[PDB]
C-alpha cells in the first residue's frame, strides 16, 4: 500500500495487528494474465493394444438388485445394519476454542 | 497503466469526447471500447 | 512431444497457511 | 475428530474478577470494536472507477453469443443442429436448406437471449467452432424485442468481435 | 365386493351430509368475503357462484370422490377465511377478462378448426 | 372395514383438467411403428398413448411455431394395452386402440441363392 | 460425578445401574406376553439379556459405556425406554401374523 | 476394469442383506419384499397398512435406531393399478446406515400420516399431497404448500402438461392480475431421443 | 385476538421470497406460519424433460449460494447409477472447490445474519473475499457463480496454469479476515445478548425434526457426512468438526466460524496434494472426447455427436445420494428407467426441514428474536421451493 | 364514466368546496351516462362488423337520470354529505372564467359548465350498443369501482348493494 508510516502505525494500533503483512488488496504477487500453453496428459485408456472396451465397461457391469426374501417365493443371532459407530476423538490439535 | 496500483485500478481508459456521431463529453459507457482494447482492459491478456 | 505441462503445486510445497483464531489480549489490568 | 467451541470456564480469582468487572463497567470490548472500525477507516478502499476501470475477466468468460467465419469469409456453421439439440433452455431455433451452390447452410438461426442461461453448452457441442459465447457483457436494451437475436444479428456480432474472440480461443483451445 | 376402503363416509348419505355442511359454511362466509376483500360484486352474486361450483360436481356417484371434493372445498374455504387468497384469486372464479366462446357449430366453423 | 363401492372409476372431477380438454379430445393407444431408416426394434416394445393434433400457427415477430393446446406434447407409456385403456377410461378420455403389428416369421435359406432350377438364384453377390 | 453429558436436553443421570436394571426387567416382562415363536420376542430378549448381563457385571460407568458400545449411558437409558415403548406397541400390533394382501401382479416391476 | 469402473464393497452388501433378512423375519405381516442394490442400498417393500408399525420399529428398535427421516417423496407410474409409489429414506446415526421403505397407493386410497413417528414428515406429506394428490389421514394440517393459491390439479403427475393449463398476466381494465388459458408464442419442442438398439442386456425383459 | 402480520415476501429480513404469517400478542410471537412456493419453479418436472447433462445446470440454481456442491451431489448420484469412477485429479479438484464453496456460503450466512441483527460492516468486509472467490470460479469455468463445472464424468476442464498460486495467495490471508469478523462479533455483549439462548433446540427434537449439519452440531450431536460417509477424497484430508453445547444461535455462529477455519485447513491440504492426470473419466461413452480427437478420429466424432444429441443411457435403478453441503445434508433420489432421461429426480434440501421447524424454535420469543432465528437456520428458498 | 373519467370523479371532487353548486338545482337536466367498457367493446365490435361501414351509432346507457338525483347518488355512494345549492347561470359562467386561467389542466371551464347543465339528446333513429351485441351496463353496478376511492376510512368496506339506487326518468 501507499500509506505513510504514521498511518500504518495508527492502523496497526487500532486493529491490534500488523496490517501491512496481510493486505486485502493484491498488488503484484498474483499470476500473469498471459500464460504459456499447456500440454494436458491423456489418460489410462489411450493404449494402442490390450485395450478392448469390454474389459473396461462400467455401465455393462451393472445388474438388477439382489433379491432377498420374496414373499411369493436355531442359533439365529440378532444383527444390526452395520457395526456400531466408534466414538469420536477430541482434537489433539486444538480441543477447546 | 500504473502497475503500482492494486489489481483492478492498475489499468484504465479515458474515453474520447466524440465517438461515431454523439457527443461523449459527459455521456460515456463501457461499450465504447473496441474489442482489442477490450481484451487488454479486462485483463484477459497482458499484451496491449 | 514435449513434457506434460499441467497446473501443479511447486516443487516441495506451498508455505504453511494460518487458520487458527488470533485475538491478542491487548489491555491493561 | 472434533473440537468444542463454547466449553471454557472463567477464572474466579480476585484479579480475573476485577478484570471482568472493569470490562463490564468500562466497555472494553466495545472499544476494541470501535478500534477495528477506525483501523478500517484508514485503509485504501477496494472500489474501482467503473466504467473507466473494469473488473478482471479470463479468456473462458461466457458472454454475448456470436457466429464465426473461416478466414476465407465462408461461415463455419453447417447446420448440424447439435447446439439446438443440446441447449438446456431450448433457446436455439434452426432451419436449413441447400444453398444455391449446394452448400449445407442455415436459413434461420435464432437465439432467444431471454431464454438462454449462458451455460456455453452450444459452443462445446459445436464441431466447427461456429457458435461462441463472446467476451461482451454490456448489451442491455430498452425493449424485450431487441434481445431476440436472429442470424443477421449473430453474424454481425461475429464480425464485430472476431478480433477478440480469436485471441481468446487461441488462449484456451489447448484446454478443450 | 370390490374390497375398497373409505376416506370418511361409508356410503352416499354421509357424503351428502358433509356436502351440506360445507355448503352451509361457504354460504355463511360469502358476505364476509365481500366485505373483507372489497369486492365490487354483490352477496347474491357470490352465493350464486358458490352454488354453481357445487352443481358442477353434482353428477359424481362415488363416495370417495365426494369425500375428496369436500376436503378440497374445505381447503379452499380455509384459504379464503384466513385471507391467504388475494382479490385476484377470488375474482378468478368469475373469468371477467375471458371473451365468451359460442357453442354453436357455425360459430366454431367460422373461427377455426377446433371442435 | 370396507364400503364396497359398485360404481365405475371416474377421477375427472379431481384432476383439475378443464372440461374442453376432457370431452373434445381423442387419444390414440398404439405400439409405435419402427422407424424405417433403422433396423433396431427396441423402440417397438411399449404401448403409447398420445393426443390428437391441434392447430399450430406462425408467430408474427420471429416466425416461431405457436400453439394453444396444452396437451400437444403429452405422451404416456404403458406395459400393456389394457393398462392404457384403463388409464384413458378412468381419466374420461375417449380412445382409439390399434392392435400391435408384429413382423411375421420368414423362411431364410442362403443356399437358395444358388438354385439349380428356381428363380431364386442370384445373378450377383 | 459427571456433568454436562454434552447433548442439549439430556440431563445427567445419577444411579444409572438401577435405572437400567428396572428398564430391562420391564422390557422382559412385556416381552413375556408375546408368543414364543415370534421373532421379535426372541431377538429382543436375546439382546436385552446380553445388555442386562453386562450391566450386572460392571460397577464402573465409563467402562460400562465402553462395553455396551451404546454411546453415553444416558442415551442407553433413552434407548431402553424407546425399546419398552416399542415392545408395548408391537404387543398391540402383533406383526408376527402372516402377510396380508400380497401386492398386485406387477406392482414392483422396474423398469415399467 | 480398474481405473474407470466404480469398485464394489462386499462387506456392506453382506451386512445389508443380513439386516434385510432380520427386518423381514421380525415383521412378516407387512413386509412383501427386500432388496439390496449392487451399489449397496437396502430397500424394503411393504403393504400400505404397515406404514406406521414398520417405521416405528425402525425408529425405536435397539438394533435399528433409524431416528432421522432424510426424505419422503412419491413416484408416479401410470401403468400400475396403484399409481403412486411412496418412498421413505431413513438414516441411522448409531449404526451409520441408510434404509429405504416403499409402499403404494392409488388416487382414492388414503395413506396413514407418519407425523407421530417423525415430525419431519409434516411438510413432506403436504408436498406429496400438493404435487401428486395423495391424501394422508390424521394429518394435523394438510393443505397446499408449493402451488399458487387455488391452483387446480397436481403438477407432478405424468399426465399433467409441462406448461399447465393457465397463465397469468396483468389486466388494466380490471386493474389486477388475471388467469387465462395458456398460449405459447413458441411451442415447446418434443425430442425423440431413444435409440432403437438395446443398451443393457442385463435388464432385458422376456418377450411375453 | 392476536394481531396477524405478513412478514415478507417484500421484507429485508425475509431472505428472499417468504410469506411468514405471524400471530403476535404485542411483540411476543404466538405462532409462525411460513408460506413458501413463491419461488417454486417446478424444477423436477423440467428435469424429467431433459437428458442427464441438460439437467445439471438446474442444480446450480437450486442453492445459488453453494453451486459446485449441488453439482457434486448430482454428479455423484449419476456416477453411482452409471457404475463409473471419476479420476483422482477430478476428485481432488472437486473437494478443493467444495471447500471454497463452503467458504462462500458461510461468509454469506454469517454476514447476512449479522446484517439482519443490525451489524452491516462485516458484510462489506467479507464480500470482497466473496468477489475474489467468484474470480476463481470464473477463471475455472467462465461464470462467476453458475459454473456447471462439476459433471458426472469429473470436471469439464482442467485448471488454468496459474490458478493454484492465486488460490494459495488468497488462502494465506483469509484467516486475518476471519479474525477481524470475530473481533467485531464474538465477544460483543450486544451480539451475545441478541444470540445467546435464542432458538434453543434439543438433540432429540433436532433428530426427530429432520435437521442436519450445524443445526445438529450446535446441540452436541457428533455427526458429519464428510467424516462418517466420505465421498470423493474426504478420507484423505484432516480436519476437525466443531461441536456446540447450548443449541442456540450463538453456538451455531461459533460453529460456522470454526468451520470456515477448518475449510481453510482442508484447502491448504488440497493445494499441496493435487495430483497429475486427466480430469474426466477415460470412457467416451460417458465423457465427451477432446476436441482434437473429435476432429481427427471417426469413433471420437460419433461419440461426441451421440453424447451431445441423445446423451448417455443410464442403467435402470434408483439411488439416494447425499453430501454434507454447507447448509446441511443435500440429497438426490434419482430414478432411471434405462434411457437417456431421468424418470424421477427428487431433491432433498436441508432448508426444507429447517424451515419446517421454525414454529417450534420461536416459542416464547419476540419479533427480533424470530429474525435472528430466521438468520440462524441458513435458508435459501431456491432449494426450499425447487 | 369509469375509473379515470371526468364525470363521476368531477362531481365527487366538488366536496372540497363544501357545497355543490347546481344550475336550477340540477332539476332541468337529464343524463344518460354510458360505461367505458361498453364503449370500448362497441368500438371493437364495429371493427369486426362488416355491416357497420358507413353507419352512425349512438352509445348511451340504459337509464336516464335527472342531474340532481345523479349527483345525490354519487355523493351517497361516496358516503359524503350532500349540500346542493342553486347557482345562477351567469355566476357559474364567471366561476368557469376564473378557473380557465390555469396554465395546467383546469378544474373546470365555462364550456364544461355548459355541457354539464345540458340535457342528453334522444336519437332513436340511430343504431346503438344493442345493435352490436352489447347489453349496456347500468351505473348501479359500476359506480362503486369508481367512487370507493373517494370514501373515508370509515366507509371503505361498504358493499355495493347498500346505497339504494337512484330514481330514473325513463319514458
Ligand atoms: C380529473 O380528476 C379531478 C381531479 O384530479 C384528482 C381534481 O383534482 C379536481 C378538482 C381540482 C382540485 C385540485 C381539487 C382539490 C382542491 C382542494 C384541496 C380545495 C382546497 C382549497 C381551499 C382554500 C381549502 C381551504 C378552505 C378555506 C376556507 C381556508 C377535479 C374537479 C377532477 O375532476
Ligand atoms: C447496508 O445496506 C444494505 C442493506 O440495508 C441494510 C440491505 O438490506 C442489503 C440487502 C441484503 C440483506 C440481506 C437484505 C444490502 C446488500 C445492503 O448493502
Ligand atoms: S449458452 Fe446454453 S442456454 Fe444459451 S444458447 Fe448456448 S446452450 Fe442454450
Ligand atoms: S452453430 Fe455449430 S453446432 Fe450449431 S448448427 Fe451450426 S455447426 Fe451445428
Amino acid at each position: 500500500a501507499s500509506a505513510t508510516r504514521v498511518i500504518q502505525l495508527l492502523r496497526n494500533w487500532a486493529s491490534g495487528r500488523d496490517l501491512q503483512a496481510k493486505l486485502q488488496l493484491r498488488y503484484q504477487e498474483i499470476s500473469k494474465r498471459t500464460q504459456p500453453p499447456p500440454k494436458l496428459p491423456v489418460g489410462p485408456s489411450h493404449k494402442l493394444s490390450n485395450n478392448y472396451y469390454c474389459t473396461r465397461d462400467g455401465r455393462r457391469e451393472a445388474m438388477p438388485p439382489s433379491i432377498v426374501m420374496s414373499s411369493q417365493k436355531t442359533e439365529k443371532k440378532a444383527v444390526t445394519p452395520a457395526p456400531p459407530i466408534k466414538r469420536w476423538e477430541l482434537s489433539k490439535d486444538q480441543p477447546y476454542l | 497503466e500504473d502497475n503500482k496500483q492494486f489489481f483492478g485500478r492498475h489499468r484504465w481508459v479515458i474515453y474520447t469526447t466524440e465517438m461515431n456521431g454523439r457527443d461523449t463529453f459527459w455521456d460515456v459507457d463501457g461499450s465504447m471500447v473496441p474489442p482489442e482494447w477490450h481484451r487488454w482492459l479486462h485483463c484477459m491478456t497482458d499484451d496491449p | 512431444a514435449s513434457k506434460v505441462k499441467q497446473d501443479m503445486p511447486p516443487p516441495g510445497g506451498y508455505g504453511p497457511i494460518d487458520y487458527k483464531r488470533n485475538l491478542p489480549r491487548r489491555g491493561l489490568s | 475428530t472434533y473440537k468444542f467451541v463454547n466449553m471454557r470456564e472463567p477464572s474466579m480469582d480476585m484479579k480475573s474478577v476485577t478484570d471482568r468487572a472493569a470490562q463490564t463497567l468500562l466497555w472494553t470490548e466495545l472499544v476494541r470494536g470501535l478500534g477495528m472500525t477506525l483501523s478500517y477507516l484508514f485503509r485504501e478502499p477496494a472500489t474501482i472507477n467503473y466504467p473507466f476501470e473494469k473488473g478482471p475477466l479470463s479468456p473462458r468468460f461466457r458472454g454475448e453469443h456470436a457466429l464465426r467465419r473461416y478466414p476465407s469469409g465462408e461461415e463455419r456453421c453447417i447446420a448440424c443442429k447439435l447446439c439446438e439439440a443440446v441447449c438446456p433452455a431450448q433457446a436455439i431455433t434452426i432451419e436449413a436448406e441447400p444453398r444455391a451452390d449446394g452448400s449445407r447452410r442455415t436459413t434461420r438461426y435464432d437465439i432467444d437471449m431471454t431464454k438462454c442461461i449462458y451455460c456455453g453448452f452450444c459452443q462445446e457441442a459445436c464441431p466447427v467452432d461456429a457458435i461462441v459465447e463472446g467476451p461482451n457483457f454490456e448489451f442491455s436494451t430498452e425493449t424485450h424485442e431487441e434481445l431476440l437475436y436472429n442470424k443477421e444479428k449473430l453474424l454481425n456480432n461475429g464480425d464485430k468481435w472476431e478480433a477478440e474472440i480469436a485471441a481468446n480461443i487461441q488462449a484456451d483451445y489447448l484446454y478443450r | 365386493g370390490t374390497s375398497v376402503k373409505p376416506i370418511f363416509s361409508r356410503d352416499m348419505n354421509e357424503a351428502k351430509r358433509r356436502v351440506r355442511e360445507l355448503y352451509r359454511a361457504w354460504y355463511r362466509e360469502v358476505p364476509n368475503t365481500v366485505h373483507l376483500f372489497q369486492l365490487d360484486i354483490s352477496v347474491k352474486q357470490g352465493r350464486d357462484k358458490v352454488r354453481e361450483m357445487f352443481m358442477k360436481n353434482a353428477h359424481v356417484t362415488d363416495p370417495r370422490v365426494v369425500d375428496l371434493l369436500v376436503i378440497k372445498g374445505k381447503m379452499e374455504l380455509e384459504e379464503t377465511i384466513n385471507v391467504w387468497k388475494q382479490r385476484t384469486h377470488i375474482m378468478r372464479f368469475f373469468h371477467e377478462t375471458e371473451a365468451p366462446r359460442p357453442t354453436d357449430f357455425l360459430s366454431k366453423f367460422y373461427v377455426g378448426h377446433d371442435p | 372395514q370396507l364400503i364396497a363401492v359398485d360404481e365405475k372409476l371416474d377421477i375427472t372431477t379431481l384432476t383439475g383438467v378443464p372440461e374442453e380438454h376432457i370431452k373434445t379430445r381423442k387419444v390414440r393407444i398404439f405400439v409405435p411403428a419402427r422407424n424405417n431408416m433403422q433396423s433396431g426394434v427396441n423402440n417397438t416394445k411399449k404401448w403409447k398413448m398420445e393426443f390428437d393434433t391441434r392447430e399450430r400457427w406462425e408467430n408474427p415477430l420471429m416466425g416461431w411455431s405457436s400453439t394453444a393446446d396444452p396437451l400437444s406434447n403429452l405422451v404416456l407409456t404403458f406395459s400393456t394395452k389394457e393398462d392404457a385403456v384403463a388409464f384413458a377410461e378412468k381419466n374420461g378420455w375417449s380412445f382409439d386402440v390399434e392392435e400391435r403389428k408384429v413382423p411375421k416369421p420368414k423362411s431364410k435359406s442362403y443356399g437358395a441363392n444358388f438354385s439349380w432350377n428356381k428363380r431364386t438364384r442370384v445373378s450377383t453377390k | 460425578l459427571k456433568k454436562t453429558t454434552g447433548l442439549v436436553g439430556l440431563a445427567v443421570c445419577e444411579t444409572p445401574h438401577e435405572r437400567l436394571k428396572i428398564l430391562y426387567t420391564k422390557i422382559l416382562d412385556v416381552l413375556g406376553q408375546i408368543p414364543k415363536n415370534a421373532a421379535y420376542r426372541k431377538y429382543t430378549e436375546q439382546i436385552t439379556n446380553e445388555k442386562l448381563g453386562m450391566v450386572k457385571a460392571e460397577p464402573d460407568v465409563k467402562k460400562l459405556e465402553e462395553q455396551l458400545q451404546g454411546g453415553q449411558i444416558e442415551e442407553v437409558i433413552l434407548q431402553a425406554e424407546n425399546e419398552l415403548s416399542l415392545a408395548r406397541k408391537m404387543l398391540r400390533w402383533k406383526p408376527w401374523e402372516p402377510l396380508v394382501e400380497e401386492p398386485p401382479a406387477n406392482q414392483w416391476k422396474w423398469p415399467i | 476394469t480398474r481405473p474407470t469402473i466404480r469398485p464394489r464393497n462386499d462387506v456392506v452388501h453382506k451386512q445389508l442383506s443380513a439386516f434385510g433378512q432380520y427386518v423381514a423375519e421380525i415383521l412378516p405381516k407387512y413386509v412383501q419384499q427386500v432388496q439390496v442394490s449392487c451399489f449397496n442400498e437396502l430397500e424394503i417393500f411393504i403393504h400400505p397398512d404397515g406404514v406406521i408399525p414398520v417405521l416405528t420399529f425402525l425408529r425405536d428398535h435397539t438394533n435399528a435406531q433409524f431416528k432421522s427421516l432424510a426424505d419422503l417423496t412419491a413416484v408416479d407410474v401410470p401403468t400400475r393399478q396403484n399409481r403412486f409409489e411412496i418412498v421413505y429414506n431413513l438414516l441411522s446415526l448409531r449404526f451409520n446406515s441408510r434404509i429405504r421403505v416403499k409402499t403404494y397407493t392409488d388416487e382414492l386410497t388414503p395413506i396413514e400420516s407418519s407425523v407421530t413417528v417423525y415430525k419431519a414428515a409434516n411438510w413432506y406429506e403436504r408436498e406429496i399431497w400438493d404435487m401428486f394428490g395423495v391424501f394422508f389421514a390424521n394429518h394435523p394440517d394438510l393443505r397446499r404448500i408449493l402451488t399458487d393459491y387455488g391452483f387446480e390439479g397436481h403438477p407432478f403427475r405424468k399426465d399433467f402438461p409441462l406448461s399447465g393449463y393457465v397463465e397469468l398476466r396483468y389486466d388494466d381494465e380490471v386493474k389486477r392480475v388475471v388467469a387465462e388459458p395458456v398460449e405459447l408464442a413458441q411451442e415447446f419442442r418434443k425430442f425423440d431421443l431413444n435409440s432403437p438398439w438395446e443398451a443393457f442386456p442385463a435388464y432385458r425383459q422376456p418377450p411375453e | 385476538s392476536n394481531l396477524t402480520l405478513n412478514f415478507g415476501p417484500q421484507h429485508p429480513a425475509a431472505h428472499g421470497v417468504l410469506r411468514l404469517v405471524m400471530e403476535l400478542s404485542g411483540e411476543m410471537v404466538r405462532k409462525c406460519d411460513p408460506h413458501i412456493g413463491l419461488l417454486h419453479r417446478g424444477t423436477e418436472k423440467l428435469i424429467e424433460y431433459k437428458t442427464y447433462l441438460q439437467a445439471l445446470p438446474y442444480f446450480d440454481r437450486l442453492d445459488y449460494v453453494s453451486m459446485m456442491c449441488n453439482e457434486q451431489a448430482y454428479s455423484l448420484a449419476v456416477e453411482k447409477l452409471l457404475n463409473i469412477q471419476p479420476p483422482p485429479r477430478a476428485q481432488w479438484i472437486r473437494v478443493l472447490f467444495g471447500e471454497i464453496t463452503r467458504l462462500l456460503n458461510h461468509i454469506m450466512a454469517v454476514t447476512t445474519h449479522a446484517l439482519d441483527i443490525g451489524a452491516m460492516t462485516p458484510f462489506f468486509w467479507m464480500f470482497e473475499e466473496r468477489e475474489k472467490m467468484f474470480e476463481f470460479y470464473e477463471r475455472v469455468s467462465g461464470a462467476r457463480m453458475h459454473a456447471a463445472y462439476i459433471r458426472p464424468g469429473g470436471v469439464h476442464q482442467d485448471l488454468p496454469l496459474g490458478l493454484l498460486d492465486d488460490i494459495y495467495e488468497f488462502s494465506k490471508n483469509f484467516s486475518f479476515r476471519i479474525d477481524e469478523l470475530e473481533e467485531m462479533l464474538t465477544n460483543n455483549r450486544i451480539w451475545r445478548n441478541r444470540t445467546v439462548d435464542i432458538g434453543v433446540v434439543t438433540a432429540e427434537d433436532a433428530l426427530n425434526y429432520g435437521f442436519s449439519g450445524v443445526m445438529l452440531r450446535g446441540s452436541g450431536i457428533q455427526w458429519d457426512l464428510r467424516k462418517t460417509q466420505p465421498y470423493d477424497v474426504y478420507d484423505q484430508v484432516e480436519f476437525d468438526v466443531p461441536i456446540g453445547s447450548r443449541g442456540d444461535c450463538y453456538d451455531r455462529y461459533l460453529c460456522r466460524v470454526e468451520e470456515m477455519r477448518q475449510s481453510l485447513r482442508i484447502i491448504s491440504q488440497c493445494l499441496n496434494k493435487m495430483p497429475p492426470g486427466e480430469i474426466k473419466v477415460d470412457d467416451a461413452k460417458v465423457s465427451p472426447p477432446k476436441r482434437a480427437e473429435m476432429k481427427t478420429s471417426m469413433e471420437s466424432l460419433i461419440h461426441h455427436f451421440k453424447l451431445y444429441t441423445e446423451g448417455y443411457q443410464v442403467p435402470p435403478g434408483a439411488t439416494y445420494t447425499a453430501i454434507e453441503a454447507p447448509k446441511g445434508e443435500f440429497g438426490v433420489y434419482l430414478v432411471s428407467d434405462g434411457s437417456s432421461r431421468p424418470y424421477r429426480c427428487k431433491i432433498k434440501a436441508p432448508g426444507f426441514a429447517h424451515l419446517a421447524g421454525l414454529d417450534k424454535m420461536s416459542k416464547g420469543h419476540m419479533l427480533a428474536d424470530v429474525v435472528a432465528i430466521i438468520g440462524t437456520q441458513d435458508i435459501v428458498f431456491g432449494e426450499v421451493d425447487r | 364514466f369509469g375509473r379515470e373519467d371526468r364525470f363521476l370523479n368531477y362531481f365527487a371532487s366538488m366536496r372540497w368546496f363544501g357545497g355543490v353548486p347546481l344550475i336550477s338545482l340540477g332539476k332541468e337536466t337529464v343524463k344518460q351516462p354510458v360505461y367505458i367498457v361498453d364503449v370500448s367493446k362497441g368500438i371493437i365490435n364495429a371493427i369486426k362488423d362488416p355491416d357497420a361501414k358507413g353507419k352512425t351509432f349512438a352509445f348511451v346507457g340504459p337509464n336516464r337520470y335527472l342531474l340532481f338525483d345523479l349527483v345525490q347518488y354519487i355523493f351517497a355512494v361516496a358516503y359524503r354529505p350532500f349540500l346542493p345549492y342553486p347557482l345562477p347561470h351567469f355566476a357559474y359562467r364567471w366561476v368557469g372564467r376564473l378557473f380557465e386561467v390555469s396554465p395546467f389542466e383546469p378544474w373546470t371551464t365555462r364550456d364544461k359548465v355548459e355541457r354539464v347543465h345540458m340535457s342528453d339528446m334522444t336519437l332513436p333513429h340511430l343504431p346503438g350498443l344493442e345493435d352490436l351485441g352489447i347489453q349496456a351496463t347500468p351505473l348501479e353496478l359500476k359506480a362503486i369501482e369508481v367512487l370507493r376511492r373517494h370514501r373515508t376510512y370509515r366507509w371503505l368496506t361498504s358493499e355495493m348493494e347498500d346505497v339504494k339506487p337512484a330514481k330514473t326518468v325513463n319514458i
